């Protein structure tokens, strides 16, 4: 966590769907936009950190 | 493992994002279609629908 | 020489000008756009703002 790792997404594709239906993910809250409404929707300067 | 979950280490991946404001490059599985000329339409436009 | 005719009119333009500058407030809410609000939010959010 101290030393965390960021990653920067460009031209893709975005498809939420095999990451919401996945096992694991038993956590999806978000802030600015419905947890839902992500596929209705395109993105840019979109960045990840793990 | 012997710890209790609360201690169990929690794998956390967040995502920033800025909305609209901007050329959208990744987009989702929307399919596109030729727009129209002078006709009444709605239309989505990267997102603005 | 007669400025109070004129005052009438921009009296008028001023106070229906200001009303279309409005519409750039968010009023505490996410964007002055309803369209947006309706397609990133889910219906409880949304309704409140």
């Amino acid at each position: 966590v101290y030393a965390w790792n960021r990653k920067r997404i460009s031209n893709c594709v975005a498809d939420y769907s095999v990451l919401y239906n996945l096992a694991p993910f038993f956590t999806f809250k978000c802030y600015g936009v419905s947890p839902t409404k992500l596929n209705d929707l395109c993105f840019t300067n979109v960045y990840a950190d793990s | 493992p012997t710890y209790g979950v609360g201690h169990q280490p929690y794998r956390v991946v967040v995502l920033s994002f800025e909305l609209l404001h901007a050329p959208a490059t990744v987009c989702g599985p929307k399919k596109s279609t030729n727009l129209v000329k002078n006709k009444c339409v709605n239309f989505n436009f990267n997102g603005l629908k | 020489a007669l400025g109070k005719l004129q005052d009438v009119v921009n009296h008028n333009a001023q106070a229906l000008n200001t009303l279309v500058k409005q519409l750039s407030s968010k009023f505490g809410a996410i964007s002055s756009v309803l369209n947006d609000i309706f397609s990133r939010l889910d219906p409880p959010e949304a309704e409140v703002q």
